[PDB]
RNA sequence: AGGACCGAACCGACUAAUGUUGAAAAAUUAGCGGAUGACUUGUGGCUGGGGGUGAAAGGCCAAUCAAACCGGGAGAUAGCU
RNA sequence: CACAGGUGGUCAGGUAGAGAAUACCAAGGCGCUUGAGAGAACUCGGGUGAAGGAACUAGGCAAAAUGGUGCCGUAACUUC
RNA sequence: AAUUCCUUGUCGGGUAAGUUCCGACCUGCACGAAUGGCGUAAUGAUGGCCAGGCUGUCUCCACCCGAGACUCAGUGAAAUU
RNA sequence: GAUGUCGGCUCAUCACAUCCUGGGGCUGAAGUAGGUCCCAAGGGUAUGGCUGUUCGCCAUUUAAAGUGGUACGCGAGCUGGGUUUAGAACGUCGUGAGACAGUUCGGUCCCUAUCUGCCGUGGGCGCUGGAGAACUGAGGGGGGCUGCUCCUAGUACGAGAGGACCGGAGUGGACGCAUCACUGGUGUUCGGGUUGUCAUGCCAAUGGCACUGCCCGGUAGCUAAAUGCGGAAGAGAUAAGUGCUGAAAGCAUCUAAGCACGAAACUUGCCCCGAGAUGAGUUCUCCCUGACCCUUUAAGGGUCCUGAAGGAACGUUGAAGACGACGACGUUGAUAGGCCGGGUGUGUAAGCGCAGCGAUGCGUUGAGCUAACCGGUACUAAUGAACCGUGAGGCUUAA
């Protein structure tokens, strides 16, 4: 149910060795209005696949 | 499943009459008594049918000597010969699993005229 | 154990599953662009297009099973009226998901879906 | 479908009415008897002044069930109830002379033709 | 003597005209393709590798694209091999139909059962559930005792316990070989065998017959 | 008529599951007993610790009871840890 | 503790109902201050289940089952 | 026997099989007459036994619907050491 | 300054002083059936009545219902009947308070797993230039049970009664794996019936709510009770045992030399895992073939060009899956939804007409609707890109 004896930094440490961040590897760059978004999300303007399918 | 569709269709038989739950069935199936081959009627009433192409088969009832006795047949089956319609039944439902709890007057179904 | 079925859950039972659906249905029909959570316009999808599909042949019949499924006779008149004519000549896709980020309260994935000619 | 503790109709004159199963024999751990099988029984009801009584333990081979049997093609006989034949002990014979109601083909085997001659159908 | 790779196309039956019903696996063998053959002197052990099927020319790597074209077959959707038993040839190349089991009586097939996940042990391992009721707590599909008192001290290796089951190479012995059709690829099994609709099969002659 | 019967409110607490670092220092759900009476309930008052009260279980007397709590004798005493 | 508990009295709509039970509603008021997915084991709260029917178990625990109105009929025993 | 040690006393009933139960017996270790004896209709969330019905209690578990479990974003304990 | 007790359930594991099945010596072994001893631990190895029971008695089975160890295995796995609290009563003892290895009724079982272990599943690096596959197999795990019937044969044996060895065939029980063609279960995502109530202006028709309101059926999937398969044969070396030849010891002797048999036990043969097998293996294919500077000269550092094979990431997703992972697909496209056709299920929709006073019935009509299924179809969504991965790959000796 509990420990016995107080695990170390150094186990601490092996076990966040898995909890690191993967960051995003690339982004895409908008064909008309030349943003960056997330591929296959649409940009922060409204745009996607070079078409302003957004009403704002 | 176009290969399983030709080799089931490839088996099924042609003859088989239109029948409807609640209409009274004689079947004749084959029944082999040592070398020997004969035909055995089963006649009763047609309580399930289930449609499934070449896996297609149907329940029928009788009260045989006081006790009920259900034979569910395979209709594409070389046991079973012939099916022949003796009455056209009345019904409601596809199937007839309440004749099970009904028995003698409460279980007569009225005959058809479509 | 999941195999080969259909439709998600999503945590709700299915007196509240349908009940979103119908309501949420009835804001596509009427607005053509909702936000919504990326699973929920995949199952928008499967809920839209056949009400969308029913309204091309115009009978009292359909009529009637439209105002079943949708429970809003404004609705019911759109579709009929206007959406029937639009889609006549389109053999299903009537509608378009586009993901839009995520949701700041919760992370949840966004996405807007449409219909595939709105024009607005 | 046959176990322990199952109560079964009786399809002879042998004058027991309802029995109940104690041992399905065959093998150790042995779950069901069938059609053609035979079972370990005690009598529960029987008429009175007949060869048999109430409280009897013998032998009974099962004749009908509502589990049914099935047929090489794939068909399924079901019948209403569960129903066997007493049987005694150390000759596997039948106890009573007429049988009632109908049998199937599984009872086609050389110990039970006497069955088979006297059943009313199959 | 060697087998071949197809699909399940799935199951079926079989009337007779005895009377009796027998349920078959529809097995699609089309013409598997010899890839390369192993020899004793430059691999050490005599077996044929085949292939067969169709593969997407996008989706064939170059690797495997210049493999195939080493042998100059087309490109399957997989490779798979066989061992030959001593007495038996093959050249690179040739294609074995379904006809190489015109003969066989009995046959193994090899295919990877159906996944269930994680499964418990009641599932898994057939473990007997505890009580439903009188005083239970939380303890109806539990696995039970795994173990003695401190005089082992541990858990023994390999205890039959919940985890993966399924998803695994199994293979099926000696099963009857109804029909061989050679104009429709096809070969009717008796009863069941591993795997979902759609998914390889390797069907050898029976080893034990 | 009834310390009558079935049964809500209300008063209780027989069984089971849950929960047991609880939603809760005694509860929740499903069932359960009484339910015009020796009933129940609000407001105020009285009985005080070798004392009270008790259809009596050593029960209850502010989550404390084979002798309440607070302060004092008091740094009791401890051949024991 | 923004805590599934406790807290006296008054008001008492419609339909069905013996009813202040119960179901659905009105007036009125709320969705309970983390959510989004997924749809493993196992746990909790429920639904259904072939054949058998207490063989379970310390024990029919728990569940299943009965259940309303009218008429008929109603045992041993009894302080009537 | 809420009382009997030997004791699962003996015989019978009920079960295929009954240390429990029911009835009779009497060698009452160690009943007994207001610390009441023996019966007794009715009452009982009272102990024991048997039967009809009913059933996932069980043979032997299957499938399904929800709340957790699992992953993602936010906040963020505990015993123990 | 706490190591929870008896019995039960779940899950087991070893020993062999073997319960069954195998091999054998002797037998007061004629045969069947036994007894006893020796070898043998591969697999198997009851269900109920009574009782808290372990035992025990009894009933009925089985090839058998083995004996022991494992904290009299197993409560951070369950239970709590028994023992071992507080209430109460009987017998007995005691003046009494009370007491009893007497009996009786009632009577709270906490823990979110850090480490070892174990069952599953991933990330990293390594394996010496990188990458994609397919393997060998060192090693490891699983599995190994058995009944009955018939033939040989009513033969051998036997006064009869009875009645085989060896060999062959079939058919079962328990156990295990797979699966959904069949028989079914389930199927709150499909259809229908019906009660009460509110609602959509009202009729008609529908919807909400009441356990999916209550029910009747039922697709795909999952599934057992359903149906396929399996335990082997064979080989090698042996245990007890049986021998052949054969001296020591002119004989005799299975043993000293030499030779031949011999069991479910051992090693293989059967299935699964398997190169982190750091002893990191093998085979096939693919890819990269540019210039300059610098100095502690080395398997060194740096700038520019180049960024291949492939991978990863992202997306549509799966009979794959807790998450990772694994498989399919991304316009050179059937990967998912939709759509069309079919199929299956339910069982003759609504509207209208006709008959009837009316409930309702008949016709249009096997109608309407129909989840996961089958065959098709680019309608919607799977993006031009970017990202990681380099630029021929050390020394020594030998051919
Ligand atoms: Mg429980």
């Amino acid at each position: 149910a509990v420990q016995q004896n107080k695990p170390t930094r150094s186990k601490r440490g092996m076990r966040r060795s898995h909890d690191a961040l993967t960051a995003v590897t690339s982004l895409s760059v908008d064909k008309t209005s030349g943003e960056k978004h997330l591929r296959h999300h649409i940009t922060a303007d409204g745009y996607y696949r070079g078409r302003k399918v957004i009403a704002k | 499943s176009n290969i399983i569709k030709q080799l089931e269709q490839e088996q099924m038989k042609q003859d088989v009459p239109s029948f409807r739950p609640g209409d009274t069935v004689e079947v004749k199936v084959w029944v082999v008594e040592g070398s020997k081959k004969r035909l055995q009627a089963f006649e009763g009433v047609v309580i399930a049918i289930r449609n499934r192409g070449l896996h297609s088969a149907f329940t029928v009832r009788k009260i045989s000597n006081g006790e009920g006795v259900e034979r569910v047949f395979q209709t594409h089956s070389p046991v079973v010969d012939s099916i022949s319609v003796k009455r056209r039944g009345a019904v409601r439902k596809a199937k007839l699993y309440y004749l099970r709890e009904r028995t003698g007057k409460a279980a007569r179904i009225k005959e058809r005229l479509n | 154990m999941r195999h080969r079925k259909s439709g998600r859950q999503l945590n709700r039972n299915s007196s509240h599953r349908q009940a979103m659906f119908r309501n949420m249905a009835g804001s596509l029909v009427r607005h053509e662009i909702i936000k919504t959570t990326l699973p929920k316009a995949k199952e928008l999808r499967r809920v839209v297009e056949p009400l969308i599909t029913l309204a091309k042949t115009d009978s009292v019949a359909n009529r009637r099973l439209a105002f079943a499924r949708t429970r809003d006779n404004e609705i019911v008149a759109k579709l009929f009226n206007e959406l029937g004519p639009r889609f006549a000549s389109r053999a299903g896709g009537y509608t378009r998901i586009l993901k839009c980020g995520f949701r700041a309260g919760d992370n949840a994935p966004m996405a807007y879906i449409e219909l595939v000619d709105r024009s607005e | 479908m046959i176990q322990e503790q199952t109560m079964l109709n009786v399809a002879d004159n042998s004058g027991a009415r309802r029995v109940m199963c104690i041992k399905v024999l065959g093998g150790s751990h042995r779950r069901y008897a069938g059609v053609g099988d035979i079972i370990k029984i005690t009598i529960k009801e029987a008429i009175p002044r007949g060869k048999v009584k109430k409280g009897d333990v013998l032998k009974a081979v099962v004749v009908r069930t509502k589990k049914g049997v099935r047929r090489p093609d794939g068909s399924v006989i079901r019948f209403d109830g569960n129903a066997c034949v007493l049987l005694n002990n150390n000759s596997e014979q039948p106890i009573g002379t007429r049988i009632f109601g109908p049998v199937t083909r599984e009872l086609r085997s050389e110990k039970f033709m006497k069955i088979i001659s006297l059943a009313p159908e199959v | 003597m060697i087998g071949l790779v197809g699909k399940k196309v799935g199951m079926t039956r079989i009337f007779t005209e005895d009377g009796v019903s027998i349920p078959v696996t529809v097995i699609e063998v089309e013409a598997n393709r010899v890839t390369q053959v192993k020899d004793l002197a430059n691999d050490g052990y005599r077996a044929i590798q085949v292939t067969t099927g169709a593969k997407k020319a996008n989706r064939v790597t170059k690797p495997e694209a210049g493999h195939f074209a080493k042998a100059g077959v087309e490109a399957g959707r997989g490779l798979w091999e066989f061992r030959l038993a001593e007495g038996e040839e093959f050249t690179v190349g040739q294609s074995i139909s379904v006809e190489l089991f015109a003969d066989v009586k009995k046959v193994d097939v090899t295919g990877t059962s159906k996944g269930k996940g994680f499964a418990g042990t009641v599932k898994r391992w057939n473990f007997r559930t505890q009580d439903a009721t009188h005083g239970n707590s939380l303890s109806h599909r539990v696995p039970g005792s795994i173990g003695q008192n401190q005089t082992p001290g541990k858990v023994f290796k390999g205890k039959k316990m919940a985890g993966q089951m399924g998803n695994e190479r199994v293979t099926v012995q000696s099963l009857d070989v109804v029909r061989v059709d050679a104009e429709r690829n096809l070969l009717l099994v008796k009863g069941a065998v591993p795997g979902a609709t759609g998914s390889d099969l390797i069907v050898k002659p029976a080893v034990k017959a």
